[PDB]
């Protein structure tokens, strides 16, 4: 691919992004999103084997599927109401169909399998801007529409997302479908308070895409893409596997660390609705997602696992390429709990 | 409050920027000029507590908690520098690091004057400990019993959590002052039953009460010596000290909920202190001693009368001190024939006399022979629980002795004897060990001149 | 230098197994008798006579 | 003595292509160390056709 | 290494639940604290009954 | 999972049922010792095409070297053993 | 090769009274090691322990001990002096307590 | 019979059989999209169905 | 300007460099062959850089100063006791062969990138495409296991396709008899214990193999002992050939840029030569590995980034 | 709502059935999503033309304009999964899992 190519590929994702983000109208909002899946498919296609094609046909199927539950959506509620301002849906109908088709944009429990293949499937700078850039145009459609959520639905897909991202998480040695399951269990944190706060869904996924941000870019930096390979960090770079260990307890949510700042928030917030057992249950789940964390952080930081011969000659050469990010993500990743009242600036 | 928290903040750039082989030096010393300075808050008004800011307060309770951490810190640093002394510089300052991050978190924790504050630092200590333990334990395990010490802990705590919030929905406040002076009674319902449950199962595990306790004997077995020196003397007391601040809210619901937790709590200290009689490893008999005195405390706090909270005060600091005697004592035999089992080190007495007495000084502490502070706590407990019911000194009085009979017996089986005869490596002892084991037990003579410092508010 | 061959382990059943377990406790065969395999945890272990 | 570490076989415990292996995914082999497959020898066939002779 | 090993660390390997360890189990586990609920509320139902009818010669207790 | 362990007496057992379905083969005259040409009365052919069924059967090709040793039913299930690695 | 790795053997323990006789177990190098010695007992035993004990010991009565007993003293001279009981069984004076006006 | 047995038994190993079995059940899929989009078409309904029509 | 995808959007591109002599070449033959100086004479002739062929120490000549590194910090294998003791237990065989395959992707890395940035041809001495040869000769002397040769085969096959074979493939020829007779008028000690049949395998896997594979995609220009002596014929040989055969002649600005992107950044390039397969041969446990990491980051100047290690005179350090 | 609105709609429904079940061919799923967007074409169309929302008349061309994109995404993956396989079987794409 032509570095032109790819500039204005990833401009067009932005741009559709963004359109979704500043219409008004239903049929500009939709614009955006197809927009943004015909430039977002060649994304994960840059690097060309059949394992990439796969899935990107995947992506593809899902997301058209999404857009045409959209579609059909928009189209009920114009015709129970001749209105086409992004607003409040009319019909409780159309309301299920998007909220069903928000939720597979998403990858939200029970439409979440394709996440974790799209994830595997690609590189590691297409998962990248997958698990971060691409949940911000539903998500922004689902704040503007939330008093018009039916909470019962929402807050089920939200619950199944949490115990599904645990679930899965739990089984994974390859660091992208790792990577996925947290995804999944992050998007079901940020919809479960979306029908009370979106204020609070704005800070979780703030706080959650610059840690995505941080893992994804040290992922990068030591080019490794399974368990075992990460396991040779240590005896190239430990200070990536030192900051990597600890951005990896900030997502499981331990504080003092950022990752505590959003459940606490949200789990505040819903005590303030008399919602008591289901915050309970959220926290109890992601203990698992912390328990697989753990175990990264057990093979990759914590302890030293045997090396190769040939790893000598690796310590002779630098990198070439600079993440000029990195250092900020990993601190924002880490120590912002002290300046968590700056979310009033949110809202 | 600032004046001794801001020190231990540069307790950290110190040790950063010192000599490969000035660390350990410059840090025993500042440690222990931090902890002359924290001597001072002991002078306490009786009537209120010491209110330094919004943010921060001390008490009749939280001042010696405070002097043990501060006093602790040195004798980690002195009892770490030797088994780390093959390590790299920079990973033996990032040991002291983790120390001094431990230290920091415990003294923000036990002054901080609201809840959430509280329960923030009071989880930030598991970073540390968590970190410490895996990192530089010595066996395979070691990554196991982190994990429990982490989820056991985590599956306490996160309930808390939910309850505080929901206790400033209702009340509008967690400052402590505040939600003493507008207490109100707990009626008896389903939901203020579980939200005494949510309030009180956090700091159980962490004391631990008997069946959450099964994460201790791992942690502390596995971990590194200051690991567990901390972990017994000072990390422990976080859940009794909660307990002490949390149950203000509770009553009169604790009347008839602390029925399963005392039936717990005395039946499980016989059962550990029996459990300590057959021990194959010198650390694990420790470990559950220490588990069978925190059962005791358990009870003085479940009681809730003004001489079971001094009793549970002073047997807080002096199990502190006498189990990181005690972890010291065993750790030097360790390093000397590198293994935990009891009967393959025997006849020590014969080879080293001073570690002798000082064994002998801290196996007497620990079966609270009078009139050490010990003694002084356990008895004002057992003097609480027979005005609670004259039935409870059955229980009392066995613990007692089984107490005595495995105490002696760690003695009679590490020093007495004839020496094993293929084991030719024991030196003598270093100046090192001395001084830690003197600097562990002198303070404890010392504070029965004046138990009225560890007593605490209700003295 | 106590190898992963050398631990006790599950209660034998076949007689090769017999026979492994008593060379790896230093017994003859013929006396080695582990205790009876309910749930109790004993394992491999032999069961001694129970003099002092 | 020196401290436990990590040694090949429990190293080999995160190598496989799935944590907790059953039997169903015991068969499941991990993905190449470059994520490209060896191509599939699906021989496309020509079309014979008969020019002539009508 | 053997007895210590076996002693610690080879028993949960080599459990089975059994009715025999089922039952003692049960019986070691629960049996002695359902006991002294028993007892301790027996006494201490007594006792404050004994209160609330103006009988217990509490002279001088005014230590607790 | 696949396939299940095959073991020699599915081997033996799978031999003699392709080797009973041959229509030059007397069914109950043929016993897994049997000499194709000698007991049986075959000829080289019909030994080619014993072993064109055992390649159907068992899903593997047969070399002609190898096929020409094969003279009987337990020598096939020999040789079928030792390429698919069966020791019981 | 039989071997499962190329590992470093584990090395013996080194006995620090071999190359110091007097050594201290607190460092290699026999400046430092005495040095810590040093400090570490003249910063705990010589100032910790003794001034901190001291100072412990003579902090003034801030938790009004002596200051009760005065009190006491005062009011029990002047209780009995007069006829009055040495103790009420009320707290608080019945005068400004408004019980409810109905018991029945 | 208590500590090494069956207070391990009830608490953490329980615990840890639990979400091992889930997390089999969970991530142990085939990978056809055929399945997946069928088990969305449930999903589709089962959403039209029992909560469409609760409002 | 750092060659990044801002230099080739605006200006930089491959194919205005090519200028018809970039051609690499290597010159391949059996142990003790001439082809040294024949790779030297070529390269002097044509005006190309000549690369000296890789060995254990390869890798130190492009790092810090130029001068090798101690055998326990950098290689780790010794072809001296490789020919004393081909059959250690302490798989001194494989750890070589490993690490002078790794060797030879960098300087093929090396030369590609200079190829790529200046249009100058280069002269290879062996390369990735023809290292295998000594494998096999390992393989058939029962000097290594069927596993190292299988580990071999997986680390080629994700490393080597990613790079353009070499235009000119010169064979020297020297039959096994007379490379016995230079190795023992050579006088080292060690070379005298290679055996014929070790020899005649090399020989072997060459003439079975690499030139039948690589005669499909490059052009095979062999010659004797007597006739590989004069340059000259040589060179003019490989000035009149026509290179029309394997995917060079397919290459644009586009896969020129992806491969310069390649040929730099050598952490890239050496990724898959370290894949998580624990071979006995190679693999290192973790408190060797924590040693010999510390004993490295303790050389004069590899604490730190090349331009910032005070101790060898680098100065400025607080405000680069 | 007139009974062509009802019989729209199940059209609707009835190709994302076909979508959602597939069969081996990739192409009869494209050919699902292709009748999925003519359904809602006809049922916006019907609604503006009902309404008389004059300026939504340019509404429905836009639909068809990214529907064709759409399709010729689709068709473009199919060459490359084809040229993979020599196949459009969806049971090839099986290289990933959960
Ligand atoms: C706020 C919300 C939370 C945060 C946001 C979410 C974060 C997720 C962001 C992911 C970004 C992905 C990415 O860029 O690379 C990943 C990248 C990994 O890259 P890598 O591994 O180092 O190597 C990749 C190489 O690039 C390998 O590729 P290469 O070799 O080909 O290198 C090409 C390189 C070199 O680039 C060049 O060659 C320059 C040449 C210029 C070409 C000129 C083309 C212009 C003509 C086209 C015009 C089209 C306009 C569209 C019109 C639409 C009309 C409707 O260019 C790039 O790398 C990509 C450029 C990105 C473009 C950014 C421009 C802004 C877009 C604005 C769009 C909005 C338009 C208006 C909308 C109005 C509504 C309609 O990640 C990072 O390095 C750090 C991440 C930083 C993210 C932001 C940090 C937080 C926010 C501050
Ligand atoms: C009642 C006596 C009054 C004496 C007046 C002066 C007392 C000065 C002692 C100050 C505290 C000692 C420091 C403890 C560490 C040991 C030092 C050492 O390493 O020895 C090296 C030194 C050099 O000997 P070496 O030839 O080089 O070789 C020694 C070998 O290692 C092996 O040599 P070893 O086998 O001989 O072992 C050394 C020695 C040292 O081993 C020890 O265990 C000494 C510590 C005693 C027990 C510690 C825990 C028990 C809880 C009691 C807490 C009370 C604290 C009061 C305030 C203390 C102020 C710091 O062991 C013993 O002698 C047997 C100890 C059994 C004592 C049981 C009696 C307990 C209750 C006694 C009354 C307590 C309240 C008094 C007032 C009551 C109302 C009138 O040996 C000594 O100097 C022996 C120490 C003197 C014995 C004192 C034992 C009774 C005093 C209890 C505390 C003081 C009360 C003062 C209040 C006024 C009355
Ligand atoms: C090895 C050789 C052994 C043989 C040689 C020994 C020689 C003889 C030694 C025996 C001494 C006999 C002791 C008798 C007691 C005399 C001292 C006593 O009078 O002082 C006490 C005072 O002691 C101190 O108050 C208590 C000690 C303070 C404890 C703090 C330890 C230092 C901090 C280190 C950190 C500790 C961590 C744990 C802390 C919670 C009592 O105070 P008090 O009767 O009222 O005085 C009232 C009058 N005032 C108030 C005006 C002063
Ligand atoms: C190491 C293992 C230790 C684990 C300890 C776990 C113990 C946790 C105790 C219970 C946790 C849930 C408490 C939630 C916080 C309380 C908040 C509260 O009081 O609100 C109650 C809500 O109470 C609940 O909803 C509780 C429901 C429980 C949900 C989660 C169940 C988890 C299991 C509970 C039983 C186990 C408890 C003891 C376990 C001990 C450990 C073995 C009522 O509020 P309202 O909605 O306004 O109603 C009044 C006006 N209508
Ligand atoms: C569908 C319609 C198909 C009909 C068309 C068929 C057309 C094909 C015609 C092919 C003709 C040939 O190839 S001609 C075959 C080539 N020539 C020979 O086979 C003769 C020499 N062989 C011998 O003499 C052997 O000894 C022998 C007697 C075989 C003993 O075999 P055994 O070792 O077992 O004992
Ligand atoms: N891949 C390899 N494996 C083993 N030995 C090698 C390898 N490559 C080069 N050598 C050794 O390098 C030595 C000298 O290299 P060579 O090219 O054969 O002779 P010359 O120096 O005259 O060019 C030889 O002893 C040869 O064995």
């Amino acid at each position: 691919m032509n570095p032109i190519i790819y500039t204005t590929l990833i401009m067009t994702v932005m741009s559709g992004t963004m359109l979704v983000m500043i219409s008004s109208h239903w049929l500009l909002i939709w614009i955006g999103f197809e927009m943004n899946l015909l430039a977002m498919i060649p994304v994960l296609m840059k690097n060309f084997n059949p394992r990439a094609t796969e899935a990107a046909t995947k992506y593809f199927l899902t997301q058209a599927t999404a857009s045409m539950m959209l579609m059909m959506a928009i189209i009920i509620n114009l015709l129970y109401s001749g209105q086409w301002t992004i607003t409040k849906m009319f019909n409780p109908v159309a309301m299920t169909m998007m909220t069903m088709a928000l939720a597979m944009k998403l990858g939200l429990s029970p439409f979440h399998f394709w996440v974790p293949e799209v994830t595997q499937g690609i590189s590691l700078q297409a998962g990248l801007l997958l698990l971060t850039w691409q949940k911000l145009a539903p998500l922004s459609v689902l704040c503007q529409i939330s008093q018009s959520i039916n909470p019962n639905l929402m807050l089920t897909m939200a619950m199944l997302s949490i115990l599904i991202g645990g679930w899965g998480g739990l089984n994974q040695t390859q660091l992208r479908k790792i990577m996925a399951y947290s995804s999944i269990a992050h998007m079901g944190w940020m919809t479960a308070v979306l029908p009370y706060n979106t204020t609070m869904t704005i800070l979780n996924l703030l706080i959650y895409i610059t840690m995505t941000l941080a893992m994804f870019m040290l992922l990068i930096h030591s080019s490794a893409t399974t368990t075992l390979s990460l396991s040779h960090t240590w005896n190239k770079m430990p200070v990536i596997t030192s900051l990597m260990m600890v951005t990896l307890l900030s997502m499981g949510g331990l504080p003092p660390l950022s990752g505590f700042m959003p459940k606490w928030m949200i789990i505040q917030e819903m005590t303030k609705n008399e919602s008591i057992i289901m915050p309970t249950l959220m926290a109890m789940t992601a203990l698992l997602n912390l328990y697989f964390y753990m175990r990264l952080a057990y093979s990759s930081s914590l302890t030293m696992f045997p090396s190769t011969n040939n790893m000598k000659m690796k310590w002779q050469f630098e990198h070439t390429k600079q993440m000029k990010l990195l250092p900020t993500m990993i601190v924002l990743s880490t120590l912002v709990l002290p300046m968590t009242p700056a979310l009033s600036s949110l809202n | 409050m600032l004046k001794i928290i801001i020190p231990t903040t540069m307790l950290l750039p110190m040790t950063w920027m010192s000599k490969h082989n000035m660390i350990w030096i410059n840090a025993t010393v500042h440690s222990l000029l931090i902890s002359l300075i924290s001597l001072s808050l002991l002078n306490q008004l009786g009537e209120n507590s010491l209110n330094f800011s919004l943010t921060f307060f001390s008490d009749s309770l939280s001042a010696p908690l405070l002097v043990l951490t501060t006093w602790l810190l040195p004798l980690m640093l002195m009892a770490s520098q030797s088994h780390l002394s093959k390590e790299t510089t920079t990973r033996k300052k990032l040991y002291i690091t983790m120390l001094i991050l431990l230290q920091l978190f415990l003294i923000m924790t036990f002054t901080a004057t609201e809840l959430i504050l509280f329960y923030i630092l009071f989880e930030a200590t598991l970073v540390p400990t968590l970190i410490i333990i895996t990192r530089w334990g010595n066996q395979t395990e070691r990554l196991n019993a982190g994990l429990y010490f982490l989820f056991y802990t985590l599956a306490g705590s996160l309930p808390l959590l939910v309850a505080l919030v929901y206790i400033q929905n209702t009340t509008g406040s967690l400052n402590f002052l505040i939600i003493h002076y507008w207490s109100h009674p707990l009626s008896n319902s389903w939901s203020n039953i579980f939200m005494w449950l949510a309030c009180i199962m956090a700091f159980m595990v962490k004391m631990p009460l008997y069946g959450l306790h099964l994460w201790l004997p791992k942690a502390h077995v596995e971990a590194p010596i200051a690991g567990s020196m901390v972990l017994a003397a000072v990390l422990l007391k976080l859940g009794g000290y909660g307990m002490m601040r949390i149950t203000t809210i509770l009553n009169p619901l604790t009347n008839y909920m602390a029925y399963p937790f005392l039936m717990l709590s005395m039946w499980g200290m016989i059962m550990t202190s029996s459990i300590c009689l057959r021990q194959t490893d010198l650390k694990s008999l420790i470990a559950y001693s220490s588990v069978s005195h925190m059962a005791l405390v358990i009870v003085a706090i479940m009681i809730q009368t003004p001489w079971s909270f001094m009793g549970a005060t002073a047997l807080m600091i002096a199990h502190g001190l006498t189990s990181s005697m005690l972890f010291c004592l065993a750790n030097t035999n360790y390093e000397r024939v590198h293994s935990r089992t009891m009967i393959l080190a025997r006849g020590l007495q014969t080879l080293l006399p001073l570690m002798a007495t000082w064994w002998l000084v801290a196996s007497l502490t620990n079966l609270a022979l009078p009139p050490s502070i010990n003694l002084i706590g356990e008895l004002f407990i057992i003097t609480a629980s027979f005005s609670w019911s004259n039935i409870t000194i059955i229980l009392m009085g066995m613990n007692m002795m089984i107490t005595a009979l495995y105490s002696l017996y760690m003695l009679i089986t590490t020093q007495r004897g004839k020496y094993t005869h293929h084991i030719n490596n024991i030196k003598p002892s270093f100046t090192r060990e001395n001084a830690l084991m003197a600097l562990h037990i002198l303070p404890l003579l010392l504070l029965t001149l004046n138990p009225k410092m560890i007593l605490g508010p209700l003295y | 230098h106590v190898t992963k061959d050398m631990f006790p382990g599950p209660y034998p059943k076949t007689p090769e197994e017999r026979a492994a377990a008593a060379k790896k406790y230093n017994m003859r065969v013929e006396d080695y008798e582990p205790y009876p395999d309910d749930g109790m945890g004993y394992g491999d272990y032999p069961k001694l006579p129970d003099r002092s | 003595a020196r401290q436990w570490q990590p040694d090949v076989e429990w190293a080999e415990q995160f190598g496989g292509a799935v944590m907790y292996p059953t039997k169903e995914t015991a068969h499941w082999k991990p993905p190449p160390w470059n994520d490209v497959d060896p191509p599939k020898d699906t021989l496309v066939s020509n079309l014979t056709l008969n020019f002539g002779p009508q | 290494i053997r007895w210590t090993y076996a002693r610690s660390a080879n028993i949960y390997p080599n459990f089975r639940p059994t009715p025999k360890t089922s039952l003692l189990g049960a019986l070691f586990g629960i049996g002695p604290l359902f006991f002294w609920y028993y007892v301790f509320k027996t006494d201490r139902d007594k006792k404050e009954k004994l209160i609330q009818e103006g009988k217990l010669d509490q002279t001088f207790n005014i230590s607790y | 999972s696949d396939a299940p362990p095959l073991t020699l007496e599915a081997i033996k057992d799978r031999v003699l049922y392709v080797l009973k379905l041959y229509d030059k083969i007397d069914p109950e005259k043929l016993s897994v010792n049997s000499h194709f040409m000698k007991d049986l009365g075959l000829d080289s052919l019909d030994q080619v095409e014993i072993i064109m069924a055992m390649e159907d059967e068992f899903g593997f090709e047969i070399p002609d070297i190898d096929a020409e040793k094969l003279m009987c039913p337990q020598e096939i299930v020999d040789y079928i053993a030792d390429k698919k690695d069966v020791y019981e | 090769p039989t071997i499962r790795l190329q590992e470093d053997p584990d090395p013996e323990d080194e006995n620090l009274y071999e190359k110091n006789p007097d050594s201290h177990g607190y460092d290699k190098d026999p400046i430092v090691d005495l040095w810590n010695m040093r400090v570490v007992f003249f910063f705990g035993f010589s100032i910790v322990l003794v001034l901190g004990s001291t100072f412990v010991a003579y902090l003034p009565d801030y938790r009004m001990q002596e200051w009760a007993r005065r009190e006491a003293e005062r009011l029990v001279k002047y209780r009995e002096a007069n006829g009055l009981p040495l103790m009420e069984s009320n707290c608080f004076d019945p005068n400004k307590i408004q019980l409810p006006e109905d018991e029945d | 019979l208590l500590d090494l047995i069956w207070l391990e038994t009830i608490l953490p190993k329980t615990t840890s059989f639990i979400q091992m079995k889930m997390s089999i059940m969970v991530s142990n899929q085939k990978g056809l999209i055929k399945l997946y989009f069928l088990s969305f078409l449930i999903t589709i309904m089962i959403s039209m169905t029992l909560f469409n029509y609760h409002e | 300007l750092q060659y990044g995808p801002l230099a080739f959007v605006l200006g930089e591109r491959t194919t205005r460099k090519l200028t018809e002599t970039s051609k690499v070449i290597t010159v391949d033959g059996n142990i003790c062959s001439g082809k040294g100086r024949l790779a030297r004479e070529i390269a002097e002739k044509l005006g190309l850089r000549h690369f000296p062929e890789a060995g254990i120490h390869y890798a130190d000549s492009t790092t810090g100063d130029g001068k090798p590194l101690d055998v326990q910090l950098s290689g780790n294998c010794s072809l001296e006791k490789f020919y004393d003791d081909p059959k250690s237990n302490d798989g001194n065989s494989y750890r070589l062969q490993s690490w002078l395959y790794a060797s030879r992707l960098l300087q093929y890395a090396d030369a590609l990138e200079h190829l790529l940035s200046t249009g100058q041809g280069v002269v290879l001495e062996r390369s990735i495409y023809s290292d295998f040869v000594f494998l096999e000769a390992m393989y058939r002397q029962g000097f290594i296991r069927k596993q190292c040769v299988e580990h071999y085969n997986e680390v080629k096959k994700v490393t080597a396709c990613e790079y353009l074979p070499p235009h000119v493939v010169v064979y020297v020829d020297v039959p096994v008899p007379e490379i016995q007779s230079r190795i023992q008028k050579k006088g080292n000690p060690h070379e005298m214990k290679i055996t014929a049949a070790y020899l005649q395998d090399i020989e072997n896997a060459y003439k079975k193999t690499f030139l039948p594979e690589m005669s499909e995609k490059c052009e095979v220009l062999q010659y004797s002992a007597r006739e590989a002596e004069d340059a000259e014929k040589v060179v003019e040989d490989i000035e009149y050939l026509k290179c029309d055969k394997g995917p060079w002649p397919d290459q644009d600005d586009r896969t020129f840029h992806r491969l310069r992107m390649l040929v730099q950044n050598k952490l890239e390039v050496l990724n898959y030569t370290t894949i998580p397969v624990y071979l006995p041969e190679i693999t290192i446990g973790a408190h060797q590995s924590d040693r010999v990491f510390q004993k490295f980051t303790e050389l004069p100047g590899r604490k730190y980034s090349p331009g910032y290690n005070e101790d060898v005179g680098d100065k400025w350090i607080w405000l680069k | 709502m007139p009974l062509v609105y009802m019989n729209i709609i199940m059209a609707f429904a009835i190709a994302l059935a076909g979508l959602l079940m597939y069969r081996s061919h990739l192409m009869s799923s494209l050919l699902c999503l292709e009748g999925m967007m003519l359904s809602l074409f006809i049922m916006s169309t019907l609604i503006i033309l009902n309404t008389h929302f004059t300026l939504a008349n340019m509404m429905p061309i836009i639909l068809l304009v990214f529907a064709a994109c759409e399709a010729a995404l689709g068709l473009s993956l199919l060459v490359m999964v084809s040229n993979t396989y020599g196949t459009d079987y969806v049971q090839n794409l099986n290289l990933l899992q959960c």
